[PDB]
């Protein structure tokens, strides 16, 4: 069918990446800046206490004591909180410390974590180059406009600007990303399918994903460095630095920085230097979760009473662009109240697929202080409308397969059932007509098995 | 004539200071419309262990809308709140839910303190036709004969919800003055949007306080006025004796699980039709049943549970007041002694004794939730003697 | 010809209405709707003045400013959608000639004063005072005294034009009689009233009265003094309700001479206020029923709330001929004839007793039903002096050429749904366009066959029946009235065969149809009934609580929506504030019915009511569903395979 993992992936970002690489490569992910990165992109409350002992537990506590930390209530939730924390590779299962397996954390992270718990004037804490407010030469809400307009010149130039983007090689990665593409003559910076989905997204973590995928295109610099630097951005703002990012420089740390003002999240002066600037953007990456602080601009209340889109507030052109993809055809004047269509805005998801929550997110992101005095149930039936509209056009579930029909026997078919169910390469079976829907990737193992017998 | 005259009403009220700043002072008058009656308390003497009697007019007056789709909807919904906020403030008491419907009186819920029973009764009282006319004489008859068997060491007050209609009852209820004046039972009515002189004479011959419902906000006010246990007439009582201090029981004391359930029709206690495992224990029956800080039916004394009910009024009397100044003595660093902020809407709230600076949200939090200035603490208890 | 007052103005001066660039007079607004909201109140918010089309209502922080003007600003607006505490759109029309206790510049000031000098485009300006306020009293001397106005500066053009067209010119037993004539005062100031030019010249005059830039207000001085006779009126204990108490108060806030046209919602006190106008006014009145369908009804509540009946009853359509000789108060029907001796003496009596009616009253139900060709015969045949437009519809027939104030004068009152449906006896409908997953063995055939048997395919669906079977027993459990409206008979017939219920069709005998009404509207044992195309239209006003519909094919939105608007009454004496009237529609998915419902629910949200699409039931196999086997549905399918086009056509 259509891809649906490219939108969220907010724990696997630190798991499917990290578990997709080596323990020694994620040993590099225990830089002391990377310590806060561990605790927060995971959100269990249950593993979030299993850590809390280990600063006082040098000792490997026995497994059964915490396997029976929580009784009958929510054993699955304990188990669901367990192997994922183990799947972080942060733990070590001891063999027989006292007679039985008694688990314990990686201590080098415990080294790294406790400095981020109490004490330590270390390299990220102090002593080399961390941070520096000397005398105020430039202010944050002015730079917040930069932290707004670079998003525009990102997001508008995705759709296409009558203005122009700055000289970036990033478009040749965003065309590479499958968000954008370009045919060969003139290289038009269009959208393939996925930037359109990211047009429907609103958080910087996708940018972060292609910035994690920035080194992936045959580049060999510090992936260790940039993800430390990804944390090292996440310091709110309020720091110019007596060029403190060059006193704490590195190779990719300065060059890819030239791109962080292309990405806008840094602000560099003359010679791309002399200071550094983290933007207030450096806290919604940290979650990716919605956030009350993630309000960008505060337009007003909306409603969609009588499902007729029902709102005003002449906003900037990016929101106008955010509904130029989403509501034309009986636009009106100075209040942005394009009427409703149950077909066109329905057709305006066909190039995205379902924007189910992304409606609901942009429901609470159309005019931002709407949840101030409005109903909890903001769409009364209107979610289900949007749902049934999304549940209308999705008439297909694309799935290739290999089917086994006219089998010579009936009980050896149940063997090949049990053979494929052993393999887990079946998707479906019909025993009444001796049919099995088998994956074509796992076809060969049965193709090998049938030719052997 | 009137087509102009219908809009001579609108035209000026629409209009205001023009040029710039229009529809501005109209909002200022709406804030100037606010700030109604605060407390006006400061009383002494009586108010302890009330024995209230809900009396409900069920009549055809309910069918008028006037505040809600039904006047019971105005009434009944906030009674539950009035029940809960009563049991909040006054757990040493109990309330007789008695309903007048069709010229009689039904004591719907008995004189008791069990909130769920009272509230679900109101939830049962939702689909009431309120057919027929009010009869207070049947209501006072129940009110007499029940409270007749109550001690004279009991607070004797009656809360009548009357829909301001004709008091449709015979048998010399004017002579029920001397009946009940001698019986030392107080009777308080509030009229629903109108007045009954005879009932107004009744309450002024009572000492019970009569009012008229103005609005839904105003409806709450007089409820709130009658939440507090009022200083009723002198020479009621002094004391009330054999206040049973109970025990909680854990049923795991010495013999672990020697009894599968502590309600098997022979155990001392086990009063209500349900299974139990032992939670409670009274002194005099040695009654073990479901926990209740009220009273029982076999020892028949008061199941007092002191931290709850001997604490509630135990600080509800000894209050003092603050003062307001618009001035700027900047105490703190332009702060509050409580929440530590500033807006300066010229209501710098100073205590009478310790003289500490507070805000509305610190004054309200005292005068609705804290009920005392903690600035007196650190100031009372250190030289206290 | 000679029928042209000021038509609705905006036609031009705007290009790609996204005026992100120009919005020039809105920039005057957007200056002060934006410069003003700083300290916790807006003191701004111009109702979002839009030059073309209409403007809006703020109505989200109205407080006192726009919540007073939740009503009062709406005089020339009509508030066509309704909402929650948010914005509220309207339209704009002829409704300044109704708003004639005020100057067009006086509103223009407050149109600016609401808008915080949010300045007009001028489009409204060039349409503000196109018709200056001017009345036409019918004073005691048998026709009219040539009233002008409270204000003088209008005869100055007029008398310098109109006469040079057409000129104008015992003791205690009688002491009080001049004390009444003492009360004949200055008509609020100065009157400036002239003398009748011989009663046959006003028709010649009216066509030139509007010809400059004025417009005339025909009145009815029939209450203080009247030279012809007065019938016996008598209001026998007819207690009524403040929705219509306000109505005649709008018809009479002045003295005893002003005509009136008032909009009600559907099912409201229609046969009350006209009967109230029948008796209070002390006239000799007339009703013009839509059909004989109306005629039986409107006399019946007149027989109820008036004891004026001693053969004092004049119903005049479809060989009714009831009391021709002697007309006191009559019911008629719109003589749309224009034929060569249609009714020889009968319509001659309709002609000649119109002449005996003199003027009476023009009780006119729902003139959206009236075509402009019949609006010719409105004024041509009937030449009365006071009218009564009982029309729920505000705008009809897409005819923005001919308006309606030239026909009936001002359109006085419309009653709010909110103050009837939330505060008032009118129940709350739950509208339900319910679509169902069909069986696909109705649809491969449908797409195979581009021939009107395809219409009957989705029609005869057990998936429809499974919904139909469902809500019967689901609302049998509440013991309240239900009615189902199908499209055509022979599909509906098998519903009345399978789960057999009360039912009708076209040629059914009316005396047993009345027994069915007796079996339905009186007998509580069977709250279920079926109807056809005729019963909504030509026989009965049903009086129920829960409606189910099947028919949705023709684009007459309102005509269908006024069927439900009439029938659905209060379900119970429900204590709760919930919805208790109920609408249901049965929709075929992937169909014309799916497509029509999209525009239909668009029209539903065009007026805006409690609406929900459900698709699944509240447990289908909870009920013993008939047609649970598709073989049984295949038994039905082969009937449909045996069916013709003849089961698939309505009355027209
Ligand atoms: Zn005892
Ligand atoms: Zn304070
Ligand atoms: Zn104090």
């Amino acid at each position: 069918s259509r891809g649906l993992n490219r939108v969220h992936l907010q724990c696997r970002n630190l798991q499917e990446f990290l578990g997709g690489l080596s323990p020694g490569v994620l040993d590099r992910l225990y830089g002391h800046p990377a310590t806060c990165l561990a605790v927060f992109r995971e959100l269990p409350s249950l593993a979030k206490n299993w850590v809390m002992r280990m600063l006082f537990l040098e000792q490997p506590l026995p497994q059964a004591a915490v396997a029976l930390w929580v009784k009958k209530e929510f054993s699955k939730a304990q188990e669901e909180s367990t192997g994922l924390l183990s799947g972080l590779r942060i733990w070590h299962t001891q063999l027989l410390p006292g007679g039985l397996q008694g688990l314990i954390l990686n201590p080098i992270f415990r080294q790294n974590l406790r400095i981020a718990l109490l004490g330590g004037g270390k390299a990220w804490s102090d002593d080399t180059s961390q941070l520096g407010p000397d005398k105020h030469a430039r202010d944050v809400p002015s730079l917040d406009k930069y932290a707004e307009e670079r998003w525009e010149v990102v997001l508008h130039f995705m759709v296409g600007s009558p203005s122009a983007a700055v000289s970036q090689d990033l478009a040749q990665l965003l065309s590479q990303a499958g968000l954008m593409k370009s045919t060969e003559p003139g290289e038009p910076p269009c959208i393939t399918s996925a930037g359109f989905q990211f047009l429907l997204l609103d958080t910087p973590a996708q940018l972060w994903y292609f910035m994690l995928q920035y080194l992936q295109t045959a580049q060999s610099r510090g992936m260790d460095l940039v993800e430390i630097l990804s944390f090292l951005f996440q310091l709110s703002f309020s720091t110019l630095g007596k060029d403190y990012s060059v006193e704490g420089m590195s190779d990719s740390l300065l060059n890819f920085l030239q791109h962080l003002r292309e990405f806008g999240l840094v602000f560099q002066r003359k010679r791309k230097s002399r200071r550094y600037y983290p933007t207030r953007l450096a806290i919604n990456l940290s979650s990716g979760v919605s956030g009350a602080g993630g309000t960008v601009h505060q337009p007003g209340f909306i409603v969609v009473e009588t499902n007729y889109r029902l709102y005003a507030y002449t906003e900037s052109e990016l929101q106008i662009a955010l509904i130029a993809l989403f509501s034309e055809m009986l636009y009106r004047f100075p209040n942005m109240v394009v009427a409703q269509v149950t077909r066109e805005s329905v057709q305006q998801a066909i190039a995205s697929g379902i924007t189910a929550q992304q409606i609901i997110h942009f429901l609470r992101t159309r005019a931002h202080p709407v949840m101030l005095k409005q109903t909890p149930v903001l769409p009364p039936t209107i979610t289900d409308q949007i749902r049934l509209w999304e549940l209308e056009r999705d008439r297909l579930r694309f799935t290739e397969g290999v089917l086994y029909n006219q089998f010579l026997s009936q009980v050896d078919f149940e063997l090949l059932l049990a053979h494929a169910r052993e393999l887990g390469v079946l998707v479906f079976e019909n025993s009444a007509k001796r049919l099995m829907v088998v994956t074509p990737a796992g076809h060969s193992d049965v193709k090998r098995f049938w030719k052997r017998q | 004539r009137w087509e102009g005259g219908y809009e001579r009403t609108w035209e000026i009220l629409k209009e205001d200071e023009s040029g710039s700043l229009k529809a501005t002072i109209e909002d200022i008058l709406f804030k100037a419309k606010r700030k109604r009656v605060f407390e006006h308390h400061g009383q002494v003497r009586l108010g302890m262990m009330r024995h209230l009697y809900v009396v409900v007019d069920g009549s055809r007056t309910m069918e008028d809308q006037d505040l809600k789709p039904n006047r019971l909807t105005c009434t009944l919904k906030l009674l539950e709140y009035f029940v809960e906020e009563y049991f909040d403030q006054n757990p040493i008491s109990q309330i007789g839910i008695i309903v007048t419907k069709s010229k009689r009186a039904e004591k719907l819920t008995e004189l008791s303190g069990n909130p769920r029973k009272h509230i679900t009764s109101l939830k049962k009282a939702v689909d009431m036709t309120c057919h027929g006319e009010p009869s207070l004489y049947n209501s006072l008859s129940i009110a007499m004969q029940t409270l007749k068997h109550m001690p004279g060491h009991t607070s004797r007050e009656v809360l009548i919800i009357f829909s301001s209609l004709t008091t449709c009852d015979p048998s010399n209820i004017y002579d029920l003055i001397k009946t009940l004046k001698a019986a030392k039972i107080r009777v308080s009515v509030i009229g629903l949007s109108a007045e009954v002189r005879v009932c107004t004479v009744l309450a002024r011959e009572t000492g019970g306080t009569y009012h008229v419902i103005l609005d839904e906000s105003h409806y709450k006010e007089l409820l709130t006025h009658h939440v507090s246990p009022p200083p009723a007439s002198s020479s009621s009582e002094c004391s009330l004796i054999r206040m049973g201090f109970p025990q909680h029981t854990i049923a795991s004391l010495s013999d672990q699980d020697a009894k599968p359930s502590f309600s098997m029709a022979h155990l001392d206690g086990n009063t209500e039709p349900g299974l139990t495992l032992g939670g409670y224990f009274c002194p005099q029956c040695r009654a073990k049943y479901c926990e209740l800080p009220v009273e029982c039916k076999i020892c028949g004394l008061t199941l007092v549970s002191a931290p709850h009910l001997a604490r509630s009024y135990h600080h509800l009397f000894p209050l003092d007041a603050f003062q307001e100044i618009p001035l700027e003595e900047y105490n703190g660093e332009r702060f509050c002694y409580g929440c530590q902020g500033e807006l300066k809407d010229q209501h710098v709230y100073v205590c009478a004794v310790c003289q500490n600076v507070f805000c509305v949200d610190c004054d309200v939090f005292v005068h609705d939730s804290l009920h005392c200035c903690p600035g007196c603490i650190h100031k009372i208890p250190a030289p206290s003697g | 010809p000679g029928n042209d007052p000021q038509e609705a103005v905006p036609s031009a001066a705007g290009k790609q209405v996204d005026e992100s660039g120009t919005k020039v007079d809105e920039y005057g607004a957007k200056d002060y709707r934006l410069q003003m909201p700083l300290k916790d109140d807006h003191t701004s918010r111009p109702l979002w003045v839009a030059p073309d089309g209409h403007i809006f209502l703020e109505a989200f922080s109205p407080v006192y400013k726009y919540a007073q003007d939740f009503l009062v600003a709406i005089a020339e607006p009509v508030c066509r959608p309704t909402h929650v505490h948010e914005y509220k759109l309207t339209a704009y029309s002829l409704y300044a000639a109704v708003s004639v206790g005020l100057q067009t510049s006086d509103i223009t000031e407050y149109l600016r004063k609401l808008s915080k000098t949010g300045v007009p485009d001028g489009i409204m300006q060039f349409i503000k005072l196109c018709t200056v306020s001017y009345g036409k009293v019918k004073l005691v001397l048998k026709h009219n005294r040539y009233f002008v106005e409270s204000c003088h500066p209008d005869v100055i053009q007029h008398l310098l034009q109109d006469p040079v067209i057409r000129e104008c010119r015992m003791d205690l037993f009688d002491f009080y009689e001049q004390m009444d004539k003492d009360e004949e005062e200055e008509e609020e100031t100065q009157t400036v009233s002239f003398e009748v030019k011989q009663e046959m010249i006003e028709e010649l005059q009216k066509r030139c009265i509007h010809l400059e830039y004025p417009l005339l207000a025909e009145y009815d001085f029939r209450n203080d003094s009247v030279n012809p006779d007065i019938n016996i009126d008598l209001k026998p204990t007819a207690v009524l309700r403040p929705y219509q108490e306000k109505s005649l108060r709008k018809m009479f806030g002045n003295g005893r001479a002003r005509s009136g046209v008032i909009v009600l919602p559907c099912g409201a006190g229609k046969s009350l206020v006209g009967v109230t106008a029948a008796c209070t006014v002390r006239k000799r009145c007339l009703v013009l029923g839509n059909s004989a369908v109306s005629v039986e009804q409107w006399k019946a509540q007149f027989k109820m709330w008036s004891t004026i009946d001693d053969s004092q009853i004049c119903r005049f359509t479809s060989d009714a001929k009831d009391k021709p000789i002697g007309c006191s108060v009559a019911i008629s029907t719109y003589s749309m004839l224009g034929h060569t001796t249609k009714r020889s003496w009968e319509a001659e009596r309709v002609m000649e007793w119109l002449k005996t009616q003199e003027w009476g009253l023009m009780i006119l139900d729902e003139v959206h039903t009236i075509p402009a060709k019949m609006f010719r015969r409105v004024l041509t045949i009937v030449q009365a002096h006071c009218k009564l437009g009982l029309t729920a519809t505000l705008v009809r027939e897409d005819d923005k050429i001919v308006d309606l104030n030239f026909l009936i004068g001002p359109k006085l009152y419309e009653a709010n749904w909110m103050e009837l449906q939330n505060n008032g006896y009118i129940a709350k409908v739950q509208c339900a366009e319910v679509w169902c997953p069909m069986s696909p063995e109705f649809y491969r055939e449908y797409v195979a066959i581009k021939t009107k048997k395809r219409i009957l395919l989705y029609t005869m669906n057990p998936n429809k029946f499974r919904a139909c079977q469902f809500l019967i027993k689901f609302h049998e459990r509440r013991n309240d009235k239900i009615i189902v409206f199908a499209d055509n008979v022979f599909a509906l017939k098998e519903y009345a065969i399978r789960l057999n219920k009360p039912y009708i069709y076209g040629p059914t005998s009316q005396g047993e149809r009345m027994q069915i009404l007796q079996n339905f509207k009186h007998n509580p044992k069977i709250n279920t009934i079926f109807i056809s195309k005729v019963g909504d239209t030509s026989f009965d006003l049903p009086e129920a609580n829960v409606l189910i519909q099947i028919s949705s094919h023709g684009g007459s939105r309102r005509q269908e929506a006024q069927r439900l608007g009439r029938v659905l009454r209060a379900k119970k004496g429900m204590v709760a504030e919930e919805y208790n009237a109920f609408f249901y529609s049965l929709v075929s998915q992937d169909t014309q019915e799916m497509a029509y419902s999209t525009k239909r629910q668009r029209f539903l949200v065009d007026q805006g009511y409690s609406f929900k699409v459900i698709t699944k039931l509240a447990g289908m196999e909870e009920e013993d569903l008939a047609f649970s086997t598709k073989e049984e549905q295949q038994q039905l399918l082969q009937k449909v395979l045996a069916a013709t086009d003849l089961d698939a056509e309505e009355e027209v």
